[PDB]
RNA sequence: CUCAGAAGGUGAGAGUCCUGUAGGCGAACGAGCCUGAGUAGGUCGUUGUUCGUGAAACGAUGACUGAAUCCGCGCGGACCACCGCGCAAGGCUAAAUACUCCCAGUGACCGAUAGCGCAUAGUACCGUGAGGGAAAGGUGAAAAGAACCCCGGGAGGGGAGUGAAAGAGAACCUGAAACCGUGGACUUACAAGCAGUCAUGGCACCUUAUGCGUGUUAUGGCGUGCCUAUUGAAGCAUGAGCCGGCGACUUAGACCUGACGUGCGAGCUUAAGUUGAAAAACGGAGGCGGAGCGAAAGCGAGUCCGAAUAG
RNA sequence: GCUGGAGAUACGCUUUGACUCGGGGAUGUCCGAAUGGGGAAACCCACCUCGUAAGAGGUAUCCGCAAGGAUGGGAACUCAGGGAACUGAAACAUCUCAGUACCUGAAGGAGAAGAAAGAGAAUUCGAUUCCGUUAGUAGCGGCGAGCGAACCCGGAUCAGCCCA
C-alpha cells in the first residue's frame, strides 16, 4: 500500500522551533511547530486553518458544531529561519551542552 | 590529417576511410553494439507447461459444451502462453575488420566537420569541475553541444559531470556508439595517433 | 514486450459500425452483423455503378418513343431516320429534353420522317 | 547437430566433385546366374537423376 | 553523424513472413492448401520402398596428404621451400596431415622444397630444373 | 555548486526545499627376505563403454572354482611372439563444477483477463481423502470525509459548507460496447421482407457545411446472410445469443541449403576463456576455400575398372 | 518522540535518553523426530529425587567404559538401490523413448571423482573435475528408425599426502 514517507523517516526539526511555509497557500507564513510526526511526515503549525464541522454525536453535544482547527501539512514548511527566510543548514559543534551539535546556515545557531 | 590543442602541439596526419555511416558499415556497427548489451529477460510462464492448474476438467464428449481437456493453454484465461519470449543472448561476434573499419569510420566523419585534439594534456586546477567549464569556454565549448571526452589522467574525467556535457571515457573504450552519440569528440590528443603497429 | 491489441480493434469496429448509420435492428449496432451486411454491400454498391447507365438508357428511351408516337413514329423509326439525317449524333440524354420542349422535338420527327421517304 | 544417415556411407553413394550424386548398379547384383554376360558386367555406374538433393541430404561431408 | 541518419544498405534488411492474419496475403490455411498437412511435423528422407535401397561396398579407413602444387611454388620468386610450420600453407587441415607436392604446372628455376612426399614426376619436373626435393628418411 | 546532474519525495516537471556514497569518518564489540588374496584368472548367467554375441578385448559381477611374486604380475580390442605402457587386490584430499528457499542490483519483461495461483490467500469455495482452488486495485494535493436545513421509518436524494474541482462524496480516476430508458426530428395500420443497393420526389438541419450536402422518408429498379467444407452452399449441411477483452506458424543450435547486403579477398574467421565494462579489446585450439579418382592400399592432373587403348 | 497493521477514544511512558536500528543474555505453556506411559497431534494417566508446599529436575530406543554421537527437517542441486509406459520405428516383438518419469536410501553448502596395474602409438602424457574442440568424425544399428565416442590441441583450476 504505497509505502510511507521516503525521507528515512527524518524530520528536519523539532516540535519546539519555529518555521515558514515556503510553498502553496501559506507560503511566507511562520509559527511554532506543534506537532511532529516524522514517520507519516506531518507537521503541526499555526499557520494553516480548517473548518471541522465534527459530526453531531452528542457526545456532549447533540447537535454538532464547526470547530476551527488547524490541519497538519509536511516537508513543505521550511525549516527553521535566522536572516528572517528558509534556510539549508548544516551540523555544528560542541557548546556548554557539549554532548550536542546545533544548527546554522549562513550564519549562527538556532 | 588534423591539427592540435593548447598542452602543446602536433599538425597530427593520419589516414581517414570514406565513411559509411549511413551506409550499412557505420549502421551495422551501431545496430551490433545496442544489440551486444541486450538483457535477454523475457520468461513469460507461458507454456501450458509451467502455469500451474491440474488434470481433466470434465467429458470429452456429450456434456454439450466445448471440447477442451486442461484450464492451462492459450485459448484459456488465466493460461500459459502460446510463443511467449523466453530468455536468450542477442550476442553475435560482428567479424573484427568491420568493428575497427567502423571506429575509424566514425573518427573520420568527425574530422570532416568538428574533432577536436587534446594536445598532451589540459590545464585544470586540482580536480575542480569549475575549471574544466573555463577550460572548454576557451576551447570553444559552449555550454550547447552534448560532448564526449577521451583520456587517462583521472583528474581530468573527474571533472566528469554530464551536464548536457561531458561524456567520458578512458582509453580503448571508444567505441563507434559513444562517439557517433555526441557532436563534438574531444579526443585525447596522444594515444589519439599513437599508430598500430 | 507484450503488444496487446488495445485501441485498434475498437477503431476498426467504430469505423463499420459507422458505416452502418440507418440499417435496421442489429445490422447498425452490432459489430459482425454490420460487417456483412456490408459485404454484401459491396455487392451491391460495385453492380449497379454498372447498372444505372443501363437505366438511364432505359428511361431516355421510353421518353423518347412516347414522343415519337405522339407525332406517328416510334423508336425504332425516329432514332433511325435521325441516323439516317447526316447523322444527329444527340445523346438519348439530349432527345429526352426536346421531349420537354416540344417544339423541337417536332422538327426532328419531321426531319428523320424525311431521310426515310 | 544434423547427423548424416550412415546407411548411405559406403551404400551405392558417393559425392563426386562438381556436386553430383554416385549410386551403384543394382539389378541381378545377387543370387543370379542364368544373367547373361553382359548384365553380370554391368555394374559400376552411379550417374543418377532427380533423387540428387535427398541423397545429398543423406550425406552432409562426404562420408 | 545523424544516429537518425543511419541507414541499413538497402537490401540486406528484408521483412518476416508473417503468417495467419488476414486476407491481404496468406489467409486462412497459412501456405498449406487444406492437407493433411498439421502441426507436429515427420519426416525429411522417407517414403516408404525407400529407395535409398540399393546396395553397399565397404572400407572403414582412410588418411590422406596436404597439397602443395608446385605452380604456385614456382612463380614465388623466393626459392629454397622448406616451409617452416606456420606459414603460407596448410592454413585449413595443417598439423593433422603430411605434405606431399605435385606436378601441377611449372615455370623452370632453381628450388629446394622438402616435402613429406611427392609424386613421381615433380621430382621429374623439380630435378629437371636442377632442384632437389628431401622426402623424409 | 559540481569528486556531489543516481534517485526518490514535496499542490505540475526542482542540480542549489527535503531525504542522497561524490567524497569522508565509524563502534561496544559482532561476522569473515618384504610390497595388499578366497584376491587376479577361469567356466555358467549378465551388463557398462560408440559395444544390440558380433572375430568381443577390457571392466563389473550372481553360482562354482581358483596364482604368482622380480630372470614376478596386469594391460595394449579373438589369439601368439616381439615390442611398448603400468604395479591391483588399503585409506584421506581443498580449488575450477551444479542448484536457487534466502538476499542485492539490473531489464528494447509485465502493469490488474498481464505479471506468481495470490497487488496477497493456498484463503473463500469444491472433495471422505490424496487433491483442486478463485476474483478482487484507484476520493483528494491535503479528510479539510460534508455541522446545519429540507422529503423519507430507512435507503436515497436536494440545498448549504470544504476544495482548483463534488463535472472528486466514500457503489468515490478514466468510464468504451453490448443491454435498459426518457425527450425530440422524420416516419409507419392493403403490407410478401438476407433487410441492403442504386434512382428520384417529400420533409428537416447548416460548426471539415447552401450545391453542399447531412438526417430521415415515400415510390421505382436490382438483389439467394458469413464462414467452413465441397464436384457443387441462400441452403432444410458445420459453427455461432450479443458485445467487450484473452486467443494460434514461434524459439533454439559454431546444424544444413538458398537469396539479398556488408568486411576482407587467394585467402576468410574465431570458440572456451583472460583483462577491462557508463564502453571493448585480446584469445589460431579449431572451422571453411585450397585436388581429384578409387571398394581400400594408394597413386596423383590425373585416377578407376581391364591382360594397352574401349568407358 | 513513542504509545504495532488499526485508520479507535481512555491510561500513560520519555533528556535520568524512551521509540526505532545493530549485538548479546534471559524467559520460552502444549503438540510435533517427541522421547516417562497411552493416545483419535496439541490431550489422558503415572513413577523417582529436591522442596514448607508452591514449584524444579529425571524417566525412548541405537553406538559407545566414557566424553560424546544418531533419530527429524530441507526449494533445486549431488551420489546411490530400484526403475516405467505412452511414444518412434508411419503396424510390432529386437531397438527407441531412457537409465528419462517416479519411489526409496545417504549428505553437504555442494556433492561426485581423484593421485595410473591408465590414456595411447610420439620409446609422448602425467591425479580428478568442468568448459571449448576434435565431430556428427571412429564406430554402434531389425546395418532400419536411430543412437554416438576418445586421443591430440585450446582454457578454468590446479596439491598431493597417509597406511599393511
Ligand atoms: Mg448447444
Ligand atoms: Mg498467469
Ligand atoms: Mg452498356
Ligand atoms: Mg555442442
Ligand atoms: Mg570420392
Ligand atoms: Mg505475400
Ligand atoms: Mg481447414
Ligand atoms: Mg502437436
Ligand atoms: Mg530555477
Ligand atoms: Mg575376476
Ligand atoms: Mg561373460
Ligand atoms: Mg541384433
Ligand atoms: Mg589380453
Ligand atoms: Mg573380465
Ligand atoms: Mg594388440
Ligand atoms: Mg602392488
Ligand atoms: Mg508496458
Ligand atoms: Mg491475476
Ligand atoms: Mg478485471
Ligand atoms: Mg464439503
Ligand atoms: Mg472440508
Ligand atoms: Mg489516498
Ligand atoms: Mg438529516
Ligand atoms: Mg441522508
Ligand atoms: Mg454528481
Ligand atoms: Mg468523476
Ligand atoms: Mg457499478
Ligand atoms: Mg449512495
Ligand atoms: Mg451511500
Ligand atoms: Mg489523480
Ligand atoms: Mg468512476
Ligand atoms: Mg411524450
Ligand atoms: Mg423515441
Ligand atoms: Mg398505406
Ligand atoms: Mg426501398
Ligand atoms: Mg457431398
Ligand atoms: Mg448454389
Ligand atoms: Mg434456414
Ligand atoms: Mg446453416
Ligand atoms: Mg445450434
Ligand atoms: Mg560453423
Ligand atoms: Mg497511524
Ligand atoms: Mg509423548
Ligand atoms: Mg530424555
Ligand atoms: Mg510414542
Ligand atoms: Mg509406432
Ligand atoms: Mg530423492
Ligand atoms: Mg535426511
Ligand atoms: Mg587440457
Amino acid at each position: 500500500p504505497s509505502a510511507g514517507s521516503h525521507h528515512n523517516d527524518k524530520l528536519h526539526f523539532k516540535k519546539g522551533d519555529t518555521v515558514i511555509v515556503l510553498s502553496g497557500k501559506h507560503k511566507g507564513q511562520t509559527g511554532k511547530v506543534l506537532l511532529a510526526l516524522p514517520r507519516d511526515q506531518k507537521v503541526v503549525v499555526e499557520g494553516v486553518n480548517v473548518i471541522t464541522k465534527n459530526v453531531k454525536p452528542s457526545m456532549t453535544n447533540p447537535q454538532g458544531g464547526q470547530e476551527q482547527r488547524e490541519l497538519a501539512l509536511h516537508a513543505s514548511k521550511v525549516a527553521l529561519v535566522d536572516p528572517e527566510t528558509g534556510k539549508a543548514t548544516r551540523v555544528r559543534k560542541q557548546i556548554v551542552d557539549g554532548k550536542k551539535v546545533r544548527v546554522a546556515v549562513a550564519s549562527g545557531k538556532t | 590529417a588534423q591539427i592540435n590543442v593548447i598542452g602543446q602541439n602536433g599538425g597530427r596526419t593520419i589516414e581517414l576511410p570514406l565513411p559509411e555511416v549511413n551506409s550499412g558499415v557505420l549502421h551495422e556497427v551501431v545496430t551490433w553494439q545496442l544489440a551486444s548489451r541486450r538483457r535477454g529477460t523475457a520468461s513469460t510462464r507461458t507454456r501450458a507447461q509451467v502455469s500451474k492448474t491440474g488434470r481433466k476438467m470434465y467429458g470429452q464428449k456429450g456434456t454439450g459444451n466445448a471440447r477442451h481437456g486442461d484450464r492451462s493453454v492459450p485459448t484459456f484465461v488465466g493460461g500459459g502462453v502460446a510463443f511467449g519470449p523466453k530468455p536468450r543472448s542477442y550476442d553475435y561476434t560482428l567479424p573484427r575488420q568491420v568493428r575497427q573499419l567502423g571506429l575509424a569510420m566514425a573518427i573520420a566523419s568527425r574530422q570532416e566537420g568538428g574533432k577536436l585534439v587534446a594536445v598532451d594534456g589540459f590545464d585544470i586546477a586540482d580536480a575542480k569541475t569549475k575549471n574544466f567549464i573555463s577550460w572548454a569556454k576557451q576551447n570553444g565549448l559552449d555550454g550547447t553541444e552534448k560532448v564526449l571526452l577521451v583520456t587517462d589522467d583521472e583528474n581530468t574525467r573527474r571533472a566528469a559531470r554530464n551536464v548536457s556535457w561531458v561524456s567520458v571515457l578512458p582509453v580503448a573504450g571508444v567505441n563507434v556508439y559513444d562517439i557517433l552519440r555526441h557532436d563534438r569528440l574531444v579526443i585525447d590528443a596522444a594515444a589519439l595517433e599513437i599508430v598500430e603497429e | 514486450p507484450r503488444a496487446k491489441t488495445g485501441i485498434v480493434r475498437r477503431r476498426r469496429h467504430k469505423k463499420v459500425l459507422k458505416r452502418a448509420k440507418g440499417f435496421w435492428g442489429s445490422r447498425s449496432k452490432q459489430y459482425r452483423n454490420a460487417f456483412q451486411t456490408l459485404l454484401n454491400a459491396a455487392t451491391y454498391e460495385y453492380r449497379d455503378r454498372r447498372n444505372k447507365k443501363r437505366d438511364f438508357r432505359r428511361l431516355w428511351i421510353q421518353r423518347i418513343n412516347a414522343g415519337a408516337r405522339l407525332h406517328g413514329m416510334n423508336y425504332s423509326t425516329f432514332i433511325n431516320g435521325l441516323k439516317r439525317a447526316n447523322i444527329d449524333l444527340n445523346r438519348k440524354v439530349l432527345a429526352d429534353i426536346a421531349a420537354r420542349e416540344p417544339e423541337a422535338f417536332k422538327a426532328l420527327v419531321d426531319a428523320s420522317r424525311n431521310a426515310r421517304q | 547437430p544434423k547427423m548424416k544417415t550412415h546407411k548411405m556411407a559406403k551404400r551405392r553413394i558417393k559425392i563426386t566433385g562438381t556436386g553430383k550424386v554416385m549410386a551403384f548398379k543394382s539389378g541381378k547384383r545377387h543370387q543370379n546366374t542364368g544373367k547373361s554376360g553382359d548384365e553380370i558386367r554391368g555394374k559400376g555406374k552411379g550417374f543418377v537423376l532427380a533423387k540428387a538433393e535427398w541423397a545429398r541430404m543423406k550425406l552432409m561431408l562426404p562420408r | 553523424m545523424k544516429l537518425h541518419d543511419l541507414k541499413p544498405t538497402p537490401g540486406s534488411r528484408k521483412d518476416r513472413k508473417r503468417v495467419g492474419r488476414g486476407p491481404g496475403g496468406t489467409d486462412k490455411t497459412a501456405g498449406r492448401g487444406h492437407k493433411g498437412q498439421k502441426s507436429r511435423s515427420g519426416a525429411g528422407k522417407g517414403a516408404f520402398f525407400e529407395g535409398g535401397r540399393s546396395r553397399l561396398i565397404a572400407r572403414l579407413p582412410k588418411r590422406g596428404f596436404n597439397n602443395v602444387g608446385t605452380t604456385y611454388e614456382v612463380v614465388k620468386l623466393s626459392q629454397l621451400q622448406d616451409l617452416e610450420d606456420t606459414t603460407f600453407d596448410r592454413d585449413t587441415l595443417e598439423a593433422y596431415r603430411l605434405v606431399r607436392r605435385k606436378n601441377r604446372p611449372v615455370k623452370l628455376l632453381a628450388s629446394g622444397e622438402i616435402s613429406r612426399a611427392v609424386t613421381v614426376h615433380v621430382d621429374a619436373a623439380s630435378a629437371a630444373a636442377i632442384k632437389a626435393v628431401e622426402a623424409a628418411g
